[PDB]
């Protein structure tokens, strides 16, 4: 068949993993699910939760290793040590993003316990339904933390994710509340389609690299060699932008706007699509050149040039040293100026579809960027464990 | 179920294992002599099985104990009973002193031995393997057994002399002057009538790899066991018994089985088609770079290359060529050799022996390697660099030799130990645990702290005064330096200042044997290397202990915390007390190179103008830091190669076991020809429709042979893989057997032919394989990090790999 | 008081739970890459996980039924 | 000039890329089959769920 079935592992963390958001969901005393961006977007500060606070210190715990180890690099101890510094690294995360789900526990239990619809959401005020969610939230955080790491296991730590997005982005293809303006005029869904061809792309930036080879471990002992080679194989290293541009982007674009909308006496003026255009370069220049500088880490001439390496591509290589970076700073930016093109273009997809028939519906742009995300991450998972045993298939 | 909650429950759990048996010993006291022979024979049967015969292991380690009793002393602590108890079960009893690690091993290898598997016995050196060898070798002619050591090139294990000493112990056996006056782990200096005739047991014959592992109990280094284990690679013939079955091992100083972290590689036959133009050439290079200064940025990894006056040098000598790079890199590699060479290496590390004239190295922890190096370039880089030149530069196979090897088959129980460095690596790997245990008088000796010294080794030379003020005393010191430079000069330094001493820094062997009871004999000074200062039955003479008991002073301290730890242990056995103090120079070369930008502000801004003696504010106490830091990178690098060989732990498997069924079998015929062509001919038809001029000629290059057969015979549209099939089938086949007229010898011809032909692609391919780390090392960036492109290269290459065998293995088997 | 007495024990749980993960990273490091073998057949730690999604699933029946 | 460098260095730059990503996109449908299907699982059990520890 096309299956082919072998993967121990596949359904296994498939199956255990519906099993973990079912009661994960519905659990009782939060599961607070069973002018227009924020009523659709939901919460008390700014964090669409399909439960208290799991998903969200997840988003939460990532972007606080994130720009802390970007605008500061190295401030106490720990940077990248392989294994003894990465786990340091590591506990350090932990800790981290747990405290800080703390925070906004207490914050969003508050203004959602006496304020949002379908509430029936009792006042025998005793142990403060405030400490109550703050319980399911922490002890929340840990159910879906737990379970991400064992998802980690045979998935990945965001297999639990997508899980949410599996769900999310199949509530509303199956008519639960898409039908009151358009409806059959369904191009919009191969429209779509044509968005996740462009995520592929992003994908293979321009993968390139040098050459030599060497191992040094013990104490004061390693090695060296010549050249006599034949066969096939070569050097890859260069990259692009790596996950959630679109979505960091925008997503900080919708601040100023909330805010715009709700500040003295709702200070009501424009500031939904109109600015758009302007907004969405910013989505540009802020992911893609902000993150792809770190990103593509400034110090990898300092390791390559240093192990002893000059680079082969797009025709023979040359120059060692800084020099190198040169080359491929330019390489880095103009790349960059090309994924801008792709990425900015999806959300400007249904911006310029949406041109003669406009829907106030836009729901299906972000959130499949970011099930999509995981589902090629997950092609990631095959791709490794795909190729069983190319010996004496075919020959001796 | 993971605390203390854990090494407790294991307490009680032997803590009876232990009383049961305890008392099985105190009912056999009965003078068992000839009794004893017999349940030599009783067990023997009792087992014959790898059935983990558990109640023998009560009564037998029982006979065992007593065994030794009688043939010598030392068997009355319990880390060492409880020890084998552990150690049948795959972890690490011990800690040092007392103990019994020497006798302990004996124990459990003893029972493991009975199945006539043959048991295998890892530890560090020869000169060990040499030790527990005799050290024990009593109990085994007791218990009638075979020992079998192996080592560098020859190999032996025996016990007593002809056939006198074996009618002087038959009968001793009957009678056996000893069971009286005991009840006292006080096992004093007498019975002479007994040690006289018996204790001259420790003796040695020579003998083969074959009967050695076939025997009973396999003593021997790690270096060697791999090495034995590849040695059953280009066996033209499988009657090589060349070891017989690998699985059980108990690793003596398993401390180190782990920081064996380079990789284990047999590499020898090196056919230089170059070998006059490195003699000439080699000699303009070396000279190159000698034409060059300091300059040329070399530190913490064996890898460098210079700026400016590099660029500069490049177009300065043979190559007014500024762009280097351009497929022209081959020479440039000629100038980065020897750069590395006369600096990478002290050619002082990579030695000369007494005008032996040959360039061998002593390096990584061992103690003289005769010819043979890690790499095809360093050998003759440095050989460029002194005077005889070589010619070799080889490969040939590599293997981990802890999970590739050990955990290629079956289990392990390591001795000392106890920090958790080891027990994440007894597990991520090996699958073993930890039963620390305090034997008698624990850690009865004393020990004192680093005590620091700024600018220069200058405080080698405190040190020194300090080997003195001890000497005055009647203190037998010893000191564990580092490498064999400053080692010299550390005796120069007691000459300069007259000072009696010997010197077992790979000077000479027989020096390791004169020294091991010449070393700490009241008031003596000893200078010896860490590796010699790293497990060993040391002891003491006559009053000797009088005050402090034993002294040792240490260079500075190693690259990992349980050896700096080590170098001192070896100061304190049977359960004697001791005394051990560190001397580090904040310009020694732990730090010196790492952990250098950090000791520096920390210091320079703390506090410069002093005297000599500092250790006050976080000396000691960074240092630390850095020691457990650096250990860290060696973990991380251990996983590169680690994960990677991993991979090649299956490919080499297919790759030998499938040069073992060859061996074994006879006519492969209708396979290999069938394979050679359905692989050729789906070759006619992959990248070649069966056509005309398409597959004549890509085919064409498929078919490149001096042979003729339908070359140039053209207009063919029977192609139905069945018809184009059995057309090269016969001119195969026939010509096969019709060329099958040599003679019935024509048998072994696809033996030299498959093993050669096989092994010489795979080895080539593994030349290759080498140049694919180069590729993971790309990972890093772009695609994910966990051995990605390496295993779907590894893949690539191993199916290249094997089509390409069957081409030239076949055509082979034809010109003649 | 169930609610009230088990809620302080609910954070207990919390506790076992965050340093499950803290210590239990030989081979987990957020977004590493470690498919090592050789090691991990359900963990003596966990009697916590099976005590995790059952803590919870018993907030379930005790909290509305 | 300037921006027009970006482009012209830009244009030819465009590399890196699979012509058979439409298999990946094959995959990307498959995948997203899985979604939906898991989903859809979640209802029908869900939704026994629903009769018993839900209107009870
Ligand atoms: N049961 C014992 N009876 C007498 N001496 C012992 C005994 N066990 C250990 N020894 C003394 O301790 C020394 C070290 O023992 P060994 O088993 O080699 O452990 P280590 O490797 O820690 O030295 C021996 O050489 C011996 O002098
Ligand atoms: F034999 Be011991 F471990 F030195
Ligand atoms: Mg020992």
């Amino acid at each position: 068949a096309f299956k082919i079935p072998e993967l121990r592992d596949r359904i296994i963390f498939t199956f255990l993993a519906l099993i973990v958001f079912r009661m994960g969901i519905y659990i009782p005393v939060p599961g607070l699910n069973l002018s227009f961006y924020d009523v659709f977007t939901g919460g008390a500060l700014s964090r669409f939760s399909v439960f208290t606070m799991s998903v969200t210190p997840y988003i939460t715990a990532s972007i606080i290793l994130q720009l802390l180890a970007s605008v500061m690099p190295s401030l106490k101890e720990m940077l990248r040590e392989g294994e003894e510094g990465r786990k340091k690294f590591a506990k350090y995360t932990r800790r981290l993003t747990l405290l800080i789900g703390g925070f906004q526990a207490f914050f969003v239990s508050f203004s959602l316990a006496r304020s949002n619809p379908d509430m029936v959401a009792p006042g025998v005020n005793v142990l403060q339904f405030t400490v109550l969610s703050t319980m399911s939230m922490l002890a929340g955080t840990m159910f879906l933390l737990w379970l991400g790491e064992r998802i980690t296991e045979k998935g990945i730590g965001n297999g639990i994710s997508i899980l949410i997005f599996a769900g999310i982005v199949a509530r509303y293809p199956s008519y639960i509340r898409q039908a009151y303006l358009g409806g059959l005029n369904l191009l919009e869904w191969i429209f779509l389609i044509a968005v996740a061809l462009i995520t592929i792309f992003g994908i293979i930036l321009v993968q390139q690299a040098e050459r030599r080879i060497t191992i040094q471990y013990a104490r004061r002992v390693t090695g060296r060699r010549v050249y006599g080679g034949a066969s096939t194989y070569l050097p890859i290293k260069v990259n692009q932008g790596g996950v959630i541009p679109i979505i960091f982007a925008s997503a900080i674009v919708s601040i100023p706007s909330a805010i715009a909308s709700i500040t003295n006496n709702e200070t009501l003026k424009n500031l939904f699509r109109a600015g758009g255009f302007l907004y969405l370069l910013i989505y540009g220049l802020l992911v893609f050149f902000f993150t792809y500088f770190y990103s593509v880490v400034i110090f990898d001439p300092r390791e390559i040039s240093e192990n002893i390496r000059k680079y082969g591509g797009y025709i023979p290589g040359l120059r060692p040293g800084r020099s190198t970076e040169q080359y491929l700073h330019r390489v880095l930016n103009r790349v960059t100026f090309i994924g801008a093109v792709f990425l900015v273009v999806i959300a400007l997809l249904p911006y310029l579809v949406q041109g003669a028939i406009k829907v106030n519906v836009w729901i299906g742009g972000t959130s499949a960027l970011i099930a999509v995300g995981v589902a090629l991450d997950i092609i990631q998972q095959m791709e490794t464990h795909m190729v069983m045993r190319h010996y004496e298939g075919f020959i001796k | 179920m993971i605390l203390f909650d854990k090494n407790k429950r294991i307490l009680k759990k032997y803590a009876k294992m232990v009383s049961k048996i305890n008392q099985i010993e105190s009912d056999l006291r009965s003078k068992k002599n000839s009794e004893l022979i017999r349940l030599s024979m009783v067990l023997k049967e009792k087992v014959n099985s790898f059935e983990d015969a558990d109640e023998h292991l009560f009564e037998a380690f029982a006979l065992v104990r007593e065994a030794a009793r009688r043939t010598l002393g030392m068997r009355p602590f319990d880390v060492q009973v409880m020890g084998g108890i552990a150690l049948h079960e795959g972890k690490v009893a011990e800690m040092k002193t007392g103990e019994g690690k020497t006798l302990a091993a004996t124990m459990p290898i003893y029972l493991n031995a009975l199945i006539g598997k043959g048991v295998h016995l890892v530890t560090v050196n020869d000169y060990l393997a040499r030790r527990d060898a005799l050290w024990m070798g009593p109990v085994y002619l007791f218990l009638g057994l075979r020992v079998g050591v192996i080592n560098s090139l020859g190999k032996s294990y025996e016990v007593v002399w002809k056939n006198p000493d074996l009618a002087r112990k038959a009968i001793e056996e009957n009678w056996s002057v000893w069971p009286d006056g005991f009840n006292g782990e006080v096992l004093k200096e007498e019975s002479m009538n007994k040690e006289a005739v018996e204790a001259f047991q420790v003796e040695l014959k020579e003998i083969t790899r074959k009967e050695a592992y076939l025997c009973d109990v396999t003593y021997g280094t790690n270096n060697e066991f791999g090495f034995d284990y590849l040695r059953d690679n280009l066996v033209l013939d499988y009657n090589d018994k060349v070891q017989r079955g690998h699985f059980y091992a108990i690793v003596d100083e398993a401390d180190s089985v782990l920081i064996d972290e380079a990789r284990t590689p047999l590499i020898i036959s090196g056919p230089s088609k170059e070998s006059p133009s490195v003699y000439r050439r080699f000699a303009q290079i070396a000279k190159k770079f000698v034409k060059d200064k300091d300059f040329t940025v070399d530190e913490k990894a064996r890898t460098i290359i210079l700026t400016e006056e590099g660029v500069a040098k490049a177009e300065k000598i043979i190559g007014v060529e500024n762009l280097y790079d351009p497929g022209n890199v081959s020479l440039l590699y000629h100038l980065i050799n020897a750069l590395k060479a006369l600096h990478l290496f002290k050619k002082d590390v990579d030695y000369v022996v007494m005008n032996g004239e040959v360039i061998i190295v002593d390096e990584f922890t061992g103690r003289l390697l005769p010819g043979r190096r890690y790499s095809g370039g360093l050998h003759q880089a440095i050989e460029a660099k002194e005077g005889v030149p070589i010619k070799e530069e080889s490969i040939t196979y590599a293997t981990i030799t802890f999970q590739n090897y050990f955990r290629m088959y079956e289990k392990l129980a390591g001795m000392t130990g106890t920090a958790k460095t080891e027990e994440s690596e007894f597990v991520q790997v090996y699958g073993m645990e930890v039963v620390v245990i305090p034997t008698h008088k624990p850690m009865i000796r004393k020990d004192h702290d680093d005590l620091v010294f700024r600018t220069q080794k200058e405080k080698y030379e405190k040190i020194v005064e300090e080997i003195e003020k001890r000497y005055k005393k009647g203190q037998p010191v010893l000191v564990g330096t580092t490498s064999i430079e400053k080692s010299e000069l550390l005796s120069s330094m007691l000459k300069k200042k007259g000072i009696p001493h010997q010197v077992l820094n790979a000077k000479y062997h027989e020096k390791e044997a004169e020294i091991v009871a010449k070393a700490g004999q009241k008031g003596m000074v000893t200078i010896a290397t860490n590796m010699a200062g790293r497990g060993t039955d040391i002891k003491l003479g006559p009053g000797v202990a009088e005050l402090g008991g034993l002294c040792i002073i240490g260079t500075e301290r190693h690259e990992s915390r349980r050896i700096d730890n080590q170098l001192r242990g070896r100061a304190g056995r049977q359960g004697d007390p001791g005394e051990s103090i560190f001397f580090l120079s904040l310009e020694d070369d732990l730090l010196r190179i790492f952990g250098s930008e950090q000791i520096g502000k920390v210091m320079n801004i703390l506090k410069i103008e002093e005297g000599q003696p500092i250790q006050h504010p976080m000396l000691s106490k960074l240092i630390e830091n850095i020691q457990k830091k650096v250990e860290g990178i060696n973990f991380s690098i251990r996983k590169t190669l680690m994960e990677m060989d991993d991979v090649l732990d299956k490919q080499r498997r297919a790759v030998y076991s499938l040069r073992d069924q060859i061996l074994l079998e006879k006519d492969y015929d209708e396979y290999l020809k069938d394979i050679f062509e359905d692989v050729v001919s789906t070759r006619v038809e992959e990248f070649c429709s069966g056509k005309n001029w398409d597959i004549e000629s890509l085919k064409n290059s498929l078919s490149f042979f001096p042979a003729g057969l339908f070359d140039l015979d053209e207009k063919q549209f029977s192609s139905s893989e069945e018809l184009h099939d059995y057309l090269f089938n016969r001119l195969w086949e026939e010509y096969q057997r019709k060329k099958q007229e040599i003679g019935e010898d024509y048998r072994k011809v696809i033996r030299f032919l498959m093993l050669r032909i096989i092994d010489d692609h795979w080895r080539r391919y593994l030349e290759e394989v080498e140049h694919v780390k180069e590729a993971v090392q790309l990972r890093s960036y772009g695609q994910k990090d966990p051995i990605v492109e390496f295993k779907k290269e590894t893949y690539y290459m191993f199916d290249e790999m094997m089509r390409r065998i069957n081409d030239t293995i076949a055509n082979y088997v034809l010109r003649v | 008081h169930t609610i009230i007495s088990v809620a302080l024990i609910y954070m207990v749980q919390v506790q076992m739970s965050k340093f499950s993960e803290l210590g239990g990273a030989f081979g987990s490091g957020g977004l590493h890459t470690v498919f090592g073998r050789r090691k991990g057949l359900d963990t003596g730690g966990k009697i916590t996980l099976v005590l995790s999604v059952l803590f919870f699933v018993s907030c379930v029946v005790t909290a509305f039924v | 000039e300037v921006i027009a460098e970006a482009k012209k260095i830009s244009w030819p730059s465009r590399k890196e890329l699979l012509t058979s990503f439409g298999v990946v996109l094959v995959i990307l449908a498959v995948t997203s089959v899985y979604f939906f299907v898991l989903d859809f699982i979640f209802s029908g059990v869900v939704s026994a769920i629903f009769k018993a520890l839900g209107i009870g």
